[PDB]
């Protein structure tokens, strides 16, 4: 018996600059700074949500995207229930690299929920990863995709609620009727 | 001057001489008024030895006691990149929120140094603080996280 009814670890991964920390701050504090502060090692937020009469505590880990500033890889993945994989819809490279991030998950995790996030969807003139192409890819991987803007606060709450429900469902599907 | 003998032997990783100083009545928390009120445990940090830090803590050293610039053992270990000493101090209840007289805490120092390993230990220890404050799945094993990190960085200015 604890303060929460369920505890889940969520891990945010993806290339440097794509908006991982910004998505986390928007969800956690409803703020967006506009400034870029490079994540060194790891950062985190702990937040609770109420779902179907139960308190769910989210321990949300935020990785450094730059290899130079990452710690030992197994530290990020250990105990993870859900992984949030982020690219930047204005950066083709960040989307190309999604398959590398998916490989990293597979080398470190046996059985986790996943969600794909195309962030910075707030400037049509600089968008290079088209919605349809991203959804097609997501479909082939069997993973849900959300296109978000941490800056404009679009689909951030929806994305975090989705991966929360996925991990809750994964847990409950293994418990009694 | 048994305190001074202990102080010197701590830098020098000399546990028998440390023990001898203690047997003669050295204060394990002796402050050297001639050298910024630094302590045996701060000397142990500067000397780079983990086992010397352990010995002092086992014999009653205050893990938080500061020099005259307001810098404790954890501050100094962070500045020198002594990852193993940072891990030990965090597990022994060191106050990582302490700021020195210039207003800096260990996390700000580690972030400015872009030190992934030490930032990771400091942040995961904070996560444990936050998990506890709301009141193992709830408890990060930072030793396990430390166990495959480098114990130090010899390219950093240190011994
Ligand atoms: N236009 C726009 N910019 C964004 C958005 N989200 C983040 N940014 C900007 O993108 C830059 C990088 O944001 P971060 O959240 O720090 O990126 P990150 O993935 O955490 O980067 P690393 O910590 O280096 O791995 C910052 O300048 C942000 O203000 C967004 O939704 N739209
Ligand atoms: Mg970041």
């Amino acid at each position: 018996a604890r303060d929460y009814d369920h505890l889940f670890k969520l891990l945010i991964i993806g290339d440097s600059g794509v908006g991982k920390s910004s998505l986390l701050l928007r969800f956690a504090d409803n703020t967006f700074s506009g400034s870029y502060i490079t994540t060194i090692g790891v950062d985190f937020k702990i937040r609770t949500v109420e779902i179907n009469g139960e308190k769910v505590k989210l321990q949300i880990w935020d990785t450094a995207g730059l290899e130079r500033f990452r710690t030992i890889t197994s530290t990020y993945y250990r105990g993870t229930h859900g992984v949030i994989v982020v690219y930047d819809v204005t950066s083709a490279e960040s989307f190309v690299n999604v398959k590398r991030w998916l490989h990293e998950i597979n080398q470190n995790c046996d059985d986790v929920c996943r969600i794909l996030v195309g962030n910075k969807n707030d400037d049509p003139e600089r968008k290079v990863v088209e919605t349809e192409d991203a959804y097609k890819f997501a479909g082939q991987m069997g993973i849900q995709l959300f296109e978000t803007s941490a800056k404009e606060n679009v689909n951030v709450e929806e994305m975090f609620n989705c991966i929360t429900e996925l991990v809750l469902r994964a847990k409950k599907d293994n418990l009694a009727k | 001057n048994p305190g001074l003998q202990l102080y010197r032997a701590s830098y020098e990783k000399n546990l028998p001489k440390m023990a001898e100083a203690l047997a003669h009545g050295a204060d394990v928390n002796w402050a050297n008024s001639e050298e910024n009120k630094a302590t045996p445990l701060i000397q142990a940090v500067l000397g780079g030895s983990l086992v010397t830090c352990e010995f002092l803590l086992q014999n009653g050293a205050n893990v938080n006691q500061r020099d005259v610039q307001g810098r404790g053992p954890l501050h100094h270990a962070t500045v020198l990149g002594h990852t193993g000493q940072v891990c030990l101090f965090l597990k022994r209840g060191a106050n990582q929120h302490a700021t020195d007289e210039e207003g800096k805490d260990p996390l700000s120092i580690a972030v400015e140094a872009a030190n992934a390993d030490i930032v990771t230990l400091l942040r995961l220890a904070r996560m444990n603080e936050e998990m506890r404050e709301s009141e193992d799945e709830t408890y990060q094993d930072i030793f396990r996280d430390f166990s495959q990190m480098a114990s130090n960085n010899p390219e950093k200015l240190n011994r």
